[PDB]
RNA sequence: UGGAGAGUUUGAUCCUGGCUCAGGACGAACGCUGGCGGCGUGCUUAACACAUGCAAGUCGAACGGAAAGGCCCUUUCGGGGGUACUCGAGUGGCGAACGGGUGAGUAACACGUGGGUGAUCUGCCCUGCACUUUGGGAUAAGCCUGGGAAACUGGGUCUAAUACCGAAUACACCCUGCUGGUCGCAUGGCCUGGUAGGGGAAAGCUUUUGCGGUGUGGGAUGGGCCCGCGGCCUAUCAGCUUGUUGGUGGGGUGAUGGCCUACCAAGGCGACGACGGGUAGCCGGCCUGAGAGGGUGACCGGCCACACUGGGACUGAGAUACGGCCCAGACUCCUACGGGAGGCAGCAGUGGGGAAUAUUGCACAAUGGGCGCAAGCCUGAUGCAGCGACGCCGCGUGAGGGAUGACGGCCUUCGGGUUGUAAACCUCUUUCAGCACAGACGAAGCGCAAGUGACGGUAUGUGCAGAAGAAGGACCGGCCAACUACGUGCCAGCAGCCGCGGUAAUACGUAGGGUCCGAGCGUUGUCCGGAAUUACUGGGCGUAAAGAGCUCGUAGGUGGUUUGUCGCGUUGUUCGUGAAAACUCACAGCUUAACUGUGGGCGUGCGGGCGAUACGGGCAGACUAGAGUACUGCAG
């Protein structure tokens, strides 16, 4: 059974995952047949990025997604969408932009003046 | 590590004043020692050796830093010789010291070392801290009463800022506009010696 | 983006030519010394022998059951019955072929890269269609009993299933005969072509988000087999081969095939190095280099091979079956001598070998995996911690002021100079350590329970005190930064080379001074560079090493002028591939950096299509300047 599993990069205490394609049989760290997006728990809104077409394409091969990834992919709605239960809804809490380094320079600078 | 030994030595033996206003140096210009009065062989290799001695004595850096740094230089796509100035420009502690808030690079190593600054919003001890461009350098709160930021305060006469740098706050904040380049650097020695050195 | 030289042959010179040195790197070791942190990394030798403990289980929603908890009836407190919540042992299913280790063997389709399969398999997963009918015989367990020291094992009786077995149906499938169309790349393939004959299965459970069984069509994944090309050293290894080379009929396999076999034919390979010998896991990569190239295969990642040694099959969708089976052997252990048991190259650990390489730690909290409807269980995979300056990176050991420049040391021309702004003193600051308080993220996770972090009360943050607890190593004649004194005298010793020791050594030893590095500094070992010193880039052969004694001629290499054509080389473009990681460019995140992530480039190649025809080549011609023949003379 083909499965979209995550497999696990970064340093020792910083946890970085890849959301890969790849066969039950295969070590965590081994080769993947694909690779259709990342995961950072680390982060305070903790990023993902799931590229919706290859993974609808996946799960309608048939790969089962583990716990974690089933977990995103509700979060992302391709799940929902893949079955159509509730609608594609974006759940995705998006990282909020921080302001440029040009724009507090200029605020320092009207600041003073 | 760090250099803690005396200063004036590194001075005398490469024949110019790296502090700036010491009265040691202009009383005896030559080297140390017994020997500072015999005449020198000249080599290529000497004066190249005394201008990298001058260049990592100045900023307080140690050989393996230097190196690296080189290597960064060289690898960038300038010039290798205000490359590798405007790296060692853009240390914390030297742009403390540029910017009129430390009489000399020893004491603004010092103060970095101990937190006494705090850069774009967050607290940072790394006098190796590199500052790029529209970087905001702070003073915390709690040391702005202290007598060294006191006596920095009050005697912005010295040295000018140069162009690249420039305090904007009555409590001494500094912004960066730019890195500087070659011609705003003002250093003592030659780079290209340097680069001759390092390409042996 | 980008190549640096110096010393040494001579009385002196130039050249040729070797030797040596200055650089970088390491899974390192050794000497002296040693504060901290982050991130990595650690048996390179004996694929030597292994004490001990863990490293593969799970399912009661398949089954008979009731050994242990729960609940309920009962009691003489010995206990007895039921329950099915639950569950030991047992039958049954799935897993155990993954994951983890090692590099012994292997010079090979093992590996890398690109193809082919009209010559092939694929459990679980997804998705169409059709079904899920009917009957039977046992047996484990239990009970009784026997043998044996033990391992283990015999007999009788008894019981269930999704265990096992017979039949029906299927006509989607398998085989055979005839037959149609169609595509080819020849055997052939396709149209689930048509048609006649024969034939091939299944299993129930559970009331709750319900799980299952069989055949068949198509996906997805994982393979198997064949082939082109590519990467070692050795003719002081020239012959090798007899299922060996090909055919036919059989057999065998998932599949083609001397894979096996009977007969037949006599082939097949080899100087473009067969057959032998030696060495070796291969690669992405790593180190070095200006590049070309050279060396290498530690960590991480992919493939292969093996699991005490050597053979063998079995079960299964899948087997080098590490923690399976059988036999033989060596070794270790038990034995009542009849017979039995074992396999660390899994994680720690022990002994041995060695210059040399670590804890018999914590947790399933995260990720991955197995079983289960699920809760859940298992996981020395993994996530962490411990130890070792083993490596990279970062930080500290204080900062400002401080003089006709104190003491001491050392030198002295006896004047003084140097250590030296160094010190003493006066202020300042506390990084890191120490103490106190608070205290994480990693978990939009898991759980229908109320909770859940191994790391860890760590990182971190805030207060407190005080410069307070924090520097050594090599070298100093020249290469090659850095010199004096005393001691010794061809000794003791040093040394990479040149060479230094003969009472006045800048070369030994020690002290002052100095220089280079700095929690390191040196030594040894190994590889690249310097070395244009194997010279493709990029060398040479009159006398320095180097033209075979001279010809003929085989394979090979190479080839005048010109016309047409092919598009093999060559060249342009496009598509597929060239895993990730690594490298480089840019950006982002750790207080910075190391490190980590993201996006390009790179992946120098190979395969398919399309374009060009100058050159090289092939094919078909033409020409005479090369080459040869003819004729007339000529010298020897």
């Amino acid at each position: 059974a083909v499965k979209i599993k995550l497999t696990r990069l970064g340093k020792i205490r910083n946890p970085q995952y890849r959301i890969i394609v790849a066969d039950a049989r295969t070590r965590r760290d081994g080769r993947a047949i694909e690779v259709i997006g990342r995961y950072h728990p680390k982060e305070e809104p903790s990023l993902i990025q799931i590229d919706s077409e290859r993974a609808q394409y996946w799960l309608g091969v048939g790969a089962q997604p583990t716990e974690p990834v089933l977990a995103l992919l509700k979060i992302t709605g391709d799940w929902q969408k893949f079955k159509g239960l509730p609608g594609a809804e974006g759940t995705l809490k998006v990282k909020e932009p921080k302001p440029s380094k040009l724009d507090l320079f200029n605020a320092a600078l009207a600041e003073a003046e | 590590a760090r250099y803690t030994g005396p200063a004036t030595r590194k001075s005398r033996r490469l024949g110019v004043d790296l502090v700036g206003g010491d009265q040691s140096f202009e009383k005896r210009p030559y080297p140390p020692g017994q020997h500072g009065r015999a005449r020198i062989k000249e080599s290529e290799y000497r004066q190249q050796l005394q201008e990298k001695q001058k260049a990592r004595f100045s900023y307080g850096v140690m050989e393996k830093q230097f190196r690296r740094y080189y290597e960064e230089a060289n690898r960038q796509p300038g010039k290798t010789g205000d490359n590798l100035l405007r790296i060692l420009e853009s240390r914390l502690d030297n742009v403390v010291y540029r910017a009129g808030l430390a009489r000399t690079r020893r004491m603004a190593r010092q103060l970095v070392s101990h937190g006494h600054f705090l850069v774009n919003g967050v607290k940072v001890d790394i006098p190796s801290y590199r500052v790029s461009q529209y970087d905001i350098i702070d003073v915390k709160e709690k040391s702005l009463n202290t007598l060294p930021f006191q006596i920095a305060r009050e005697t912005a006469g010295e040295r000018p800022i140069p162009s690249w740098l420039q305090v904007v706050g009555e409590r001494q904040r500094i912004l960066v506009h730019q890195l500087p380049e070659r011609a705003q650097i003002d250093v003592p020695l030659t780079e290209q010696l340097i680069v001759e050195l390092y390409s042996k």
